[PDB]
C-alpha cells in the first residue's frame, strides 16, 4: 500500500465536517488546482478544419 | 474439414439498386452467423446498423427460405416500437441488411446490470413493448422470439423490437418456449403473450421464472406451469404476470387488454426514461 | 459484493495466461454490447484541502470530499444528489438547499467550473458516484457506486474500465479508441501481452481498494 500517495477518506478516521475549511476565491482555486494532480482530456480546437 | 475460408467483408457497402455507398464502421455484434457494424451513409451521413450475412452460411434453400422470410415480414414493417428497416442488397458474397441503429443495446444488458427494475420502469419498458406487439399482431405477425435480447434501447430509450429470425406471419428454438409449443399442440399469437409474461417476470423478479441449471428441469417447469411469484411482488403484478403465463393459451390476455390491466392504470407510470435507468435506479 | 466478484473474475482470467498462446485471437472477445454506460473523463487531485473533483462521461459532476460525503451535479447544472456520511442519498437543486451545503455547493461549482472545457424525462436522471480511489505515481484508481473501477495510467494515457456485472473490460489505447471484450472469452480466445499485463495489474488494483477499507 506504500505506492499510494493519496486516496479517499476512510470515514472511520476522516474529518467529520468541512467547516474547519475556508473556501478561498475561485482565482486561488483554479492557480493551485493547476498544481495539482489531475487529468482534464483537453482535445484541441481545429478551428473547423 | 467443412468450410470455406470466410470472405472479408468489404469496407464499404454499396447498393447497386439505389448507388448508395455505406462506409463500414464499428463493430456493433454478432447475432447468429450475422455480424453487425456500424454504417454510415456516405452521401447523406445518416448512421445506420449493418446486419452482414455471409452466402457460404445461406446455401441450402432451406436457409436462404429463412433468411428471405426474415427479410419480407420485417421490410413489411414500420412502426415506432419496431426496429426500422432501412433496405437490404447483395453483392456475390453478403447479404447487407439496413437497420434503425439501437446505440443503448438492449434489456439484457440493463438486466444484467440493474437486475429487478422499479415497478414504474417495468410499467414503462412493458408498455412500449406491448404497444409493439399490438402493432404486430395487427398485420398478422408473430414474432416468436421475444426475449430481452431483441427489446432494443436507442438514445431516448424507446424500446425497438428487432430479431424476426423465428417470425412469421398468418423453426429454431426460442428463449421462453410457451408449453403449447412443447406439447406440440401447434400455436399462435399467444405463444407471443407468454413471452411477455416471462419479460415482466424478469423485470420484476429480477430473474426468470422457469430457467434453471438444466434444460430438462426448465421444461417440465413449463408443461407444469410450475414457478412462483415471490411474495415481495404486489398483487396486482403478481395477477398480471399469472394470467399472461396461464398453461392454457385460450385464457391469456389478448395483446389488446394488456394495455387495460390494473398494472398499468394504477401505479406511477412515467411517460420517458433517461439514458442513467441503463446503469442504476432512477431519481422517484 | 462488487469488488469480490471482480477480483473473482480477474483471478480466472489471469490464471488463464491469455497471452501465452501460439496464436492470439483478441478480436474474437470483442463485446460492443457491455460498452460502459458511465466512466470518469476528468478528475482533479484536490485530497489535500477539499476533496477530489470528478466529472462523468455524460457531463456530469461529482467531488468525494474528505469528510466523506459526495456531491453530484448532474449535465443540467442543476439537479443535484448528495450523500451523507452515512450513505444516505437526498435529491435537490443548486437553486434551493440547506445552510450546511453552502460550502460544497461553491466548491462544487469550482470544479465543475475549472474541468469545463433538458427533454422529458431528464428530471429522473439519477447518477452513480464515487465510493473510492486511490493514486499512485503511475496510475489512479476509481470505483463508482455501480460496481465500475476504471484505471487511468498516466504514463500512456491509457485506461481500463472493469464492470463485474457485464463481467467486461474496455481498453481505452492513447488513440481514444474503446474496445469492450468479455472476460469468459479472453480466457477462451486469448489477449496481447499488453492487455494481459493490465489485467494482472488491474487484480492488484483491485486488492488495494479491498485492502484500504
Amino acid at each position: 500500500l506504500d505506492d499510494l500517495v493519496a486516496e479517499s477518506p476512510r470515514k472511520e478516521f476522516a474529518r467529520i465536517n468541512m467547516d474547519g475549511i475556508a473556501v478561498p476565491d475561485e482565482r486561488e482555486f483554479d492557480i493551485e488546482a493547476d498544481m495539482r494532480p489531475h487529468e482534464l482530456e483537453q482535445e484541441s480546437d481545429t478551428f473547423g478544419a | 474439414p467443412k468450410s470455406a475460408p470466410l470472405k472479408e467483408i468489404p469496407d464499404v457497402l454499396v447498393d447497386p439498386r439505389t448507388m448508395k455507398r455505406y462506409m463500414r464502421g464499428r463493430f456493433l455484434g454478432k447475432g447468429g452467423f450475422a455480424k453487425c457494424y456500424e454504417i454510415t451513409d456516405m452521401d447523406t451521413k445518416e448512421v445506420f446498423a449493418g446486419k452482414v450475412v455471409p452466402k457460404s452460411m445461406l446455401l441450402k434453400p432451406h436457409q436462404k427460405e429463412k433468411m428471405s422470410t426474415e427479410i419480407a415480414i420485417h421490410k413489411s414493417l414500420d412502426n415506432p416500437h419496431v426496429v426500422g428497416f432501412h433496405g437490404f442488397f447483395e453483392d456475390d458474397d453478403f447479404v447487407y441488411v439496413v437497420l434503425e441503429i439501437c446505440r443503448r443495446r438492449s434489456l439484457l444488458e440493463l438486466h444484467k446490470r440493474r437486475k429487478a427494475v422499479t415497478e414504474p420502469e417495468a410499467r414503462y419498458f412493458m408498455r412500449q413493448t406491448i404497444q409493439g406487439v399490438q402493432y404486430l399482431h395487427n398485420n398478422r405477425v408473430i414474432h416468436r422470439n421475444l426475449k430481452l435480447g431483441n427489446l432494443f434501447l436507442n438514445d431516448d430509450m424507446d424500446v425497438k423490437i428487432g430479431d424476426f429470425g423465428l417470425a412469421t406471419k398468418i423453426c429454431g428454438t426460442p428463449n421462453y418456449i410457451a408449453p403449447e409449443v412443447l406439447c406440440k399442440k401447434g400455436h399462435s399469437f399467444e405463444v407471443d403473450i407468454w413471452s411477455l409474461g416471462c419479460i415482466l417476470y424478469t423485470l420484476l423478479v429480477g430473474k426468470p421464472p422457469f430457467e434453471t441449471s438444466c434444460l430438462k428441469e426448465t421444461y417440465i417447469r413449463i408443461k407444469k406451469n410450475e414457478y412462483s411469484v415471490p411474495r415481495h411482488i404486489n398483487p396486482v403484478a403478481s395477477a398480471l404476470i399469472r394470467r399472461m403465463l396461464h398453461a392454457d393459451p385460450t385464457l391469456r390476455p389478448s395483446v389488446a387488454e394488456l394495455l387495460t390491466d390494473e398494472f398499468f392504470t394504477s401505479g406511477y407510470a412515467p411517460m420517458r426514461l433517461p439514458t442513467s435507468c441503463l446503469t442504476v435506479p432512477p431519481r422517484f | 459484493t462488487h469488488l469480490t466478484d471482480m477480483l473473482q473474475q480477474l483471478a480466472v482470467v489471469n490464471a488463464a495466461k491469455p497471452s501465452d498462446r501460439g496464436f492470439i485471437r483478441q478480436e474474437e472477445a470483442e463485446d460492443p454490447a457491455c460498452i460502459p454506460v458511465f466512466w470518469i473523463s476528468k478528475w482533479v487531485d484536490y485530497s489535500d484541502k477539499y476533496g477530489l473533483g470528478y466529472q462523468l462521461s455524460d457531463n456530469s459532476v461529482g467531488v468525494l470530499f474528505n469528510d466523506s460525503t459526495r456531491l453530484i451535479m448532474c449535465a443540467d447544472g442543476d439537479s443535484l444528489q448528495y450523500i451523507d456520511r452515512n450513505s444516505l442519498e437526498s435529491y435537490l437543486s443548486v437553486r434551493s438547499y440547506p445552510s450546511a451545503l453552502s460550502k460544497k455547493i461553491t466548491l462544487l461549482k469550482y470544479f465543475r467550473n475549472y474541468m469545463s472545457e433538458p427533454r422529458e424525462g431528464d428530471e429522473l436522471t439519477r447518477l452513480p458516484y464515487l465510493r473510492h480511489w486511490f493514486r499512485t505515481k503511475s496510475a489512479i484508481v476509481l470505483h463508482l457506486s455501480n460496481g465500475t473501477v476504471q484505471i487511468n495510467f498516466f504514463q500512456d494515457h491509457t485506461k481500463l474500465i472493469l464492470c463485474p456485472l457485464m463481467g467486461a473490460v474496455t481498453y481505452i489505447n492513447e488513440k481514444r479508441e474503446f474496445y469492450t471484450y468479455k472476460m469468459t472469452l479472453i480466457e477462451e480466445f486469448g489477449c496481447c501481452k499488453e492487455l494481459a499485463s493490465r489485467l494482472r495489474y488491474a487484480r492488484n488494483m483491485v486488492e488495494k481498494l479491498m485492502a484500504c477499507k
